[PDB]
């Protein structure tokens, strides 16, 4: 089939069993450890174990995953603790990438791990400035994107595409003033959901 | 050729378009074809990726050879559908050139 | 455009015009709508 | 050591940064959107949507587009069930009014009622 | 000073509204033949204590709570806001 | 297990009702069969075999639309033979099917399309040339363009069954088969545009809907219908800031799956003839544009000026609840009762007192499980057609037995017409009828009063026939007593709510006591004009539309039309609901309870609210229903009301009673913005010409 | 009920972090108003500063009241150093826009907003 | 065909003049208001009908692909002309 990827079901138990091996492992801390179809294994801990789990994976000789490749937070506004923090780490020696998920809500924040990893601090920097996850012993913990005097968390589902403010040129008080913000053009939602489902594999139960 | 405008108001340039730069009103013509009555591109708001030129069914909307058009205010670079025409009718000895020499590419 | 000139059609502009910029002649923007609403007309007669 | 008694609401309006007019001076809805008519599926059901009350959307002077004044003018927002959609709302601080789902009644089909012998529902086309 | 308008607010199934729903089932129709021009506004709801309200000449109105209440003391009270 | 049944699909073990069809018992679980033909409120076609799936073990697929399924049998809705299946069906529609879908209008609304790219091939081995199909000329609310339609008969068996006009079939064999009229037919009948509704192909669209949006550029706001006091629940699809289409709602106790052809296409009244400035008379006398604050200056210092019976109040049919409250307490802190409605109910007995004297009792679910309907001096069909469909759908299903006692009108269902005549209802309260044997045979009574035979002049002496012939009724048959039996058909959005908030209905209070300053809430019916009425009187209207009422105001106030503000309406059934805002007001209009409220707080009453929700708390401290919304809570004391009505002397008429509604041309311009709609104009044309 | 604290168990220390922040920011609003060059008095900055407190001052979480004392602390810090400019410590004075008023005649004169 | 308002300002093909009122002409003093002249109504109204011979005939722009998509018109009505949607290419069938 000239249009269908190859599956690769070596590196696929290869990746069941490494799971199984942290799983085993970390007990205390491991509440779910999936591989998708894709290759690629998730597992999700509790927060308390960020600091002991992302250390494991730092120096473990089984499971050298010294390089941090990213660090993102997910936005999931229906589940009880609304962030999904995302660890997505590179081994070099073993040539693998594994993914471990936390979940924070706005008011429970998570140990930082810069620590293990320095690019985390600038990472951490992000996910605070845009989702206000705070991090626990984060070297000088601030904004990194957002404008200096901006409020509120941008990337955020509540939060609007446009902003609440917008910045413009005032000659009376010969400034860069900030005022509610006021479109002309009114960006239009389009409902582009089909009726019908697409994937019956995906198919939720009935409520 | 017979000189009736090819768009035919089925929005769908809009749709695929990524910066939103394109608003497509319309309504049934005095001879009840479908067409429209307001075609406006926002120039300030385009990035200039044929993305409507190569979802339109019916070649109506192009991206033309123009570049030099730059404008000293930013109201002469908000289109309506009469500068669109416009700019069709003065470009379509190239325009069509064009489409001609690329057409079996696309 | 001298050994293989473009197909002449009626709608094609006879006449070039430049760049006409900070002219009389440039362009100006509309809405064409028709106004999408009429208000009313209140009656000449007083009264009834 | 690590827990504390808390009798509030979960507030958190004085941290996500939206003024004071959007937050008191707004309702939200709370709903299994319609079924859309001219189709058949039923695939955009069984999500709760939150949307925001409409405000003025007037027409520009210069070329006629919809201008607008609030920002929280498309702000659907989807949730796996109405108490989720409830507490977020309760905790964003919004006013809210929340509607039930409105499921389909469960009917008698039957093909053979298209030929009947004595009721009414013989039909005279197929 | 001057009766406008008496409402009834009470519950079809609660045994708080029993009383005011008995009053209503023996001597409504004799309220009305003794005052056949007073509007008496009847409403039952589902879950709503059973209250009354007097309105008067320039919009002043009295509320009076009457839930777990007898027949006889709610047609007392209809007679004190008829009465005064 | 008593009746039910063990049945499987992809494994899952749902158990189903004997007689449940294979398309019934998946969506039971939650997968939805494909369909083109299927619909769940028509008879079942077969025909356009999208639905075929695979049972385990068995060789040949099966319709899942038709099929009932047996016992143990395992659906494989994802098999290779289903998916086989669906894409050589959707194949053999997408061959001859024309590649219109630019200039076509089901955009993103096509199940033809979607169910393609969900189901179907991803290509054409089609090498022939397409059939094309002439069109037709149905009427000015559907545009046929035939050549796309797919021959699944939908729109044939809802206007057998539904609409019931039986005047859509298919002509000729085979390819050659066409879909229509085989004559130049001009179907037009109310709830005609939801053939456009459940068309999936875009061969029947809205003509007034012509190429104006894309379903992807609308916005929906989910509200509900006025100009018909059924209430049904609609959506209004927007687009940057104006109304662009209406389309049902499913509400399974209301209005089912679609609305009415006024409510559908009465829209364009919406942007024709709307007050958009406030405007007071000139010296010359004239009206002349002019402020919020002149205006209502004006209209305070007036009200100021006039004491308590001098100042009255008359609401029309287009009326929220909110503004009614409003005017109510104004009007009382000015010490004024007259607070009148358009349309007349009797007030006699406990006419406005007793809710159950003016409500649909037995709601519409109660005509779908009632066996005997008596519709007293109204016509259902064009008064309320989604009560007329509704009495249509029992009497196919359920064998609802339908008389009829008034003007022999052309009701879809046939009827037994008892004569017209207010003299019948005396007759069979007294026992003398082949009806009152019918009744004393029945077991599920139910009487339907119309609220154009309460117009009459006996419209006291009617409500007190027909009462007594209920109680008559009840006590000659065993009903339950929780069987209502005394329905009443109100045809006017804003009556039931002003009922319920205690507004007396009928201007003949301001015709007893004629007023000097006169409030107009929309009152566009003419009841009240300036020859009964004194030489200045002071006529305000508070309205949307200037129709009758605005040209004879000495002021104007622009008020919101119902798909421009969040207000609250309650229907014939009492069920109080609410509509949400689609667009704003145009022009300098506002919401109506914020214009009286500035109105009374330029002037000195001090109206306790301030906002939306503190208009609901009004509302509910008046009457604590109208704020209970989709609520059907019950009412009683029916005796009382019966037993006062006896007391009640008045003699019937010896008129025969008619609807003002004969025909459809009349059905099609009832309220300000139907006449203000040249889309109604088109239909009454059309209805009226040769 | 039973949630995790993240600096303060209680009320009272969020309070005094709150007045710890309260001090810094009274101190540090003259050398802001010194080095940047603001057309506003000491009085004004300090004003302000007051009334920021004042519209936080409704909240007795001492989660919400702990991360409020730690973005005050962040502002503080980009005014300590002139990572803030002089438009952005005017942002909140709002010196350019009108306020909407609160009576319903002026909100019912003009605009459908409640 | 453009034609002027009593105003004096051009009338696009779709009707959208300002009215004498109208503030919004200030945009078009010391300036133009351009009207695309070719009005494409008139332009498809002065092309000629087509003569066929069959009930059926397919329509394109006038390309195999640099036309518009591929319809068929059935041409049963004698009374009238069928009318592609795409294009305003008018067909009647040579019934002679
Ligand atoms: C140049 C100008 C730039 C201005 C920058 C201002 C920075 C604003 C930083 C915001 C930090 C805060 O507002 S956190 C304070 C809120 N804290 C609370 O609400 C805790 C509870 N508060 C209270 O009980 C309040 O009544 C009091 C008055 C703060 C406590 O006093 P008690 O004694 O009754
Ligand atoms: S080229 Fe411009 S107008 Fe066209 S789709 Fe891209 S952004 Fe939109
Ligand atoms: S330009 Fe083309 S894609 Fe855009 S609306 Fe017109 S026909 Fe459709
Ligand atoms: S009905 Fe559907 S498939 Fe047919 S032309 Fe229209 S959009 Fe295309
Ligand atoms: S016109 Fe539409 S509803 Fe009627 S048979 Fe054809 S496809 Fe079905
Ligand atoms: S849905 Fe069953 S054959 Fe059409
Ligand atoms: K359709
Ligand atoms: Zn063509």
């Amino acid at each position: 089939r000239p249009t269908v990827r190859p599956r690769s079901d070596v590196t696929h138990k290869q990746l069941s069993a490494f799971g199984e091996y942290v799983a085993e492992i970390l007990p205390k801390y491991v509440q779910q450890v999936q591989v998708s179809c894709l290759d690629e294994l998730e597992i999700c801990i509790h927060p308390d174990g960020v600091i002991p789990t992302l250390t494991f994976l730092r120096d473990h000789t089984n499971a050298q995953f010294k390089s941090l490749a990213d660090l993102t937070a997910v936005d999931v506004p229906t589940r009880q603790n609304r962030f999904e923090i995302v660890y997505n780490l590179l081994s070099l020696r073993f040539n693998s990438r594994i993914r471990v998920k936390t979940y924070a809500d706005e008011l429970t924040p998570i140990d930082s791990i810069v620590s293990v990893h320095i690019a985390a601090n600038w990472y951490e920097r992000e996910v605070w400035d845009m989702f206000g996850v705070f991090f626990f012993n984060h070297p000088d913990l601030r904004r990194i994107l957002t404008d200096y005097g901006f409020e509120g968390h941008p990337f955020r589902k509540d939060f609007p595409l446009t902003g609440y403010v917008e910045l413009r040129y005032d000659d009376e008080v010969k400034r860069v003033v900030a005022e509610p913000v006021e479109l002309a053009q009114e960006f239009r939602k389009f409902d582009l959901n089909s009726p019908w489902e697409a994937f019956p594999a995906y198919r939720q139960p009935p409520e | 050729p017979s000189g009736e405008e090819r768009c035919i108001a089925c929005k769908l340039c809009e749709a695929i378009c990524p910066a939103q730069a394109i608003t497509i009103e319309a309504e049934p013509r005095a001879d009840g074809s479908r067409r429209t009555t307001r075609y406006d591109i926002d120039m300030t708001k385009c990035i200039y990726c044929g993305f409507c030129q190569e979802a339109c069914p019916v070649d109506a909307i192009v991206e033309g050879p123009n570049f030099e058009f730059s404008t000293e205010t930013h109201e002469e670079l908000l289109y309506n559908k009469e500068k669109l025409l416009n700019n069709g009718d003065k470009w379509e000895a190239e325009i069509a050139a064009n489409i001609q020499a690329d057409y079996l590419y696309r | 455009p001298t050994t293989n000139p473009p197909t002449a059609r009626k709608f094609i502009w006879t006449n070039h015009k430049f760049n006409v910029s900070a002219t009389p002649e440039q362009y100006v923007p509309y809405s064409t709508t028709r106004k999408k609403i009429h208000e009313w007309v209140p009656p000449s007669t007083p009264y009834k | 050591t690590q827990l504390i008694t808390v009798d509030e609401k979960l507030d958190i309006t004085t941290l996500t940064g939206v003024p004071e007019e959007h937050i008191k001076t707004r309702k939200v809805r709370i709903f299994v959107p319609a079924r859309n008519n001219m189709q058949s599926g039923v695939n955009n059901t069984k999500k709760w949507k939150m949307e925001f009350d409409t405000r003025e959307r007037w027409e520009n002077p210069l070329m006629g587009w919809a201008s607008t004044a609030d920002p929280l003018s498309n702000m659907v927002l989807t949730f796996s069930a109405k108490e989720d959609a409830i507490a977020f709302a309760e905790k964003n601080g919004w006013s809210y009014d929340v509607e039930e789902k409105k499921v389909p009644k469960p009917k008698s089909k039957s093909y053979g009622a298209n030929f009947s012998w004595n009721k009414r529902t013989r039909v005279s086309t197929k | 000073l001057g009766l406008r308008e008496i409402r009834v607010h009470l519950c079809q199934r609660s045994p708080g509204s029993q009383g005011v729903r008995d009053f209503i089932v023996q001597r409504y129709v004799e309220l009305k033949k003794a005052h056949p021009n007073l509007p008496i506004l009847i409403r039952e709801c589902s879950e709503v204590q059973p209250k009354l309200w007097a309105r008067y000449a320039f919009g002043q109105e009295k509320t009076v709570s009457l839930n777990n209440l007898s027949a006889d003391e709610v047609t007392r009270a209809m007679q004190n806001v008829l009465s005064g | 297990a008593s009746n039910l049944i063990e049945v499987f699909v992809d494994g899952q073990s749902v158990m189903v009702e004997p007689g449940t069809t294979v398309l019934q018992a998946c969506e039971k679980v939650g997968m939805q069969i494909p369909r083109f033909c299927y619909h769940e409120r028509l008879s079942v076609a077969g025909n356009c075999r999208m639905c075929l799936v695979e049972i385990e073990k068995a060789p040949k697929v099966v319709a899942a639309c038709a099929m009932p399924v047996m016992k143990g049998w395992n659906i494989l809705t994802n098999s290779e033979k289903s998916k086989k299946a669906r894409e050589g069906v959707m194949e053999f529609l997408l061959a001859n099917h024309p590649l219109d879908c630019p200039i076509c209008d089901q955009g993103g609304e096509c199940d033809l399309q979607d169910q393609s790219m969900m189901f179907g091939s991803d290509r054409s081995r089609f090498l022939e040339g397409k059939r094309a199909v002439e069109d037709k000329n149905i009427g000015p609310l559907v545009k046929t363009i035939m050549t796309r339609c797919i021959q699944c008969t939908r729109c044939i068996r809802f206007a057998s069954e539904i609409a019931g006009v039986d005047d859509l079939g298919t002509t000729g064999r085979g390819n050659d088969m066409q879909v229509g009229t085989y004559i130049e037919k001009m179907f037009m009948s109310e709830l005609s545009g939801n053939v456009i509704d459940i068309c999936p192909v875009g061969a029947l669209t809205s003509k007034p809907y012509a190429f104006t949006a894309r379903p992807w550029e609308t916005r929906k706001t989910e509200s509900i219908d006025v100009m018909d006091a059924v209430g049904s629940n609609i959506v209004v699809s927007t687009r940057t800031g104006e109304v662009m289409r209406i389309l049902p709602r499913m509400h399974e106790d209301i209005n089912e799956e679609w609305i009415s052809d006024k409510t559908r296409f009465a829209y364009d009244g919406l942007k024709r003839q709307r007050l958009t400035e406030p405007m007071v008379r000139n010296e010359k006398g004239l009206l002349t544009y002019t402020s919020w604050e002149d205006a209502l200056s004006r209209v305070a210092g007036m009200l100021q000026n006039f004491e308590g019976n001098a100042v009255a109040a008359i609401a029309g049919g287009l009326v929220d609840a909110e503004a009614l409250v409003a005017l109510k307490d104004l009007l009382n802190k000015v010490d004024s009762d007259n607070l009148c409605t358009e349309e007349i109910f009797p007030t006699e007995g406990a006419g406005t007192d007793l809710r159950s004297n003016y409500l649909l009792n037995t709601t519409i679910a109660g005509v779908e499980e009632a066996d005997v309907v008596l519709l007293v001096g109204t016509n259902p069909r064009f008064e309320a057609p989604l009560f007329n469909a509704r009495i249509r759908k029992s009497w196919l299903h359920n064998d609802l037995k339908v008389a009829l006692i008034g003007s022999p009108v052309d009701l879809t269902y046939r009827y037994d017409h008892l004569g017209d005549s207010p003299k019948i209802l005396q007759d069979i309260a007294s026992g003398r009828h082949s009806f009152c044997e019918v009744l004393k045979d029945a077991k599920k009574p139910m009487v339907v009063l119309g609220s154009s035979a309460l117009q009459r002049d006996d419209g006291a002496a009617i409500l007190v026939a027909v009462s007594n012939m209920v109680q008559k009724i009840r006590v000659t048959t065993g009903v339950a007593a929780e069987w209502k039996v005394m329905n009443i058909l109100h045809r006017i959005a804003s009556q039931v709510a002003a009922l319920d908030l205690g507004y007396k209905p009928g201007v003949e209070a301001i015709r007893k006591n004629p007023p000097k300053m006169l409030f107009l809430l929309g009152a566009d019916g003419g009841c009240i004009t300036r020859q009964d009425l004194p030489k200045d009187c002071f006529i305000v209207y508070q309205g949307h539309h200037g129709d009758v009422g605005a040209p004879m105001a000495d002021v104007i106030l622009p008020g919101a039309a119902y798909t421009e503000k969040s207000a609250t309406y309650v229907n014939t059934e009492g069920r109080a609901q609410q509509t949400k805002v689609a667009v704003t007001p145009p022009g300098l209009a506002r919401e109506d309870w914020k214009i009286i409220r500035a109105l009374s707080e330029i002037a000195g009453i001090t109206l306790p609210y301030d906002t939306l929700d503190q208009v609901r708390n009004r509302l509910e401290e008046v009457s604590p229903n109208l704020v209970r919304y989709d609520d059907i809570e019950e009412t009683n004391y029916f005796q009382q009301a019966s037993e006062l009505a006896k007391l009640v002397n008045q003699e019937v008429l010896a008129d025969p009673l008619v609807p003002p509604q004969l025909t459809i041309k009349d059905f099609y311009m009832t309220d300000s913005i139907s006449r203000a709609s040249q889309t109604m104009a088109k239909c009454v044309k059309a209805v009226t010409e040769g | 009920t039973s949630v995790k604290p993240i600096f303060s168990r209680d009320l009272n220390e969020a309070k005094r972090r709150v007045r710890e922040l309260y001090r810094a920011w009274y101190r540090e609003v003259p050398n802001t108003v010194h080095l940047m060059q603001l057309d506003i008095t000491v009085k004004q900055g300090r004003d302000k500063v007051r009334e920021m407190f004042m519209k936080n001052a409704h909240v007795t979480d001492p989660r919400v009241v702990d991360l409020l004392v730690i973005k005050g602390k962040m502002e503080l810090q980009e005014t300590i150093k002139v990572w803030k400019q002089r438009t952005h410590v005017m942002r909140f004075f709002h010196e350019t826009e009108t306020p909407r008023p609160k009576d319903f005649l002026s909100k019912f004169y003009m605009g459908h907003d409640p | 065909g453009v034609q002027v308002s009593p105003s004096g300002e051009k009338i696009t093909h779709t009707g959208q003049v300002y009215d004498e009122k109208d503030y919004r002409r200030v945009r078009f003093v010391d300036r133009q208001k351009e009207v695309n002249e070719n009005f494409a109504i008139d332009l498809i109204a002065q092309q000629p009908v087509n003569e066929v011979e069959h009930r059926i005939i397919a329509c394109d722009g006038g390309g195999g692909a640099l036309g518009h998509p591929k319809v068929y018109i059935n041409l049963d009505k004698e009374t009238k002309t069928g009318t592609c949607g795409y294009c305003g290419l008018q067909f009647k069938q040579h019934h002679h």
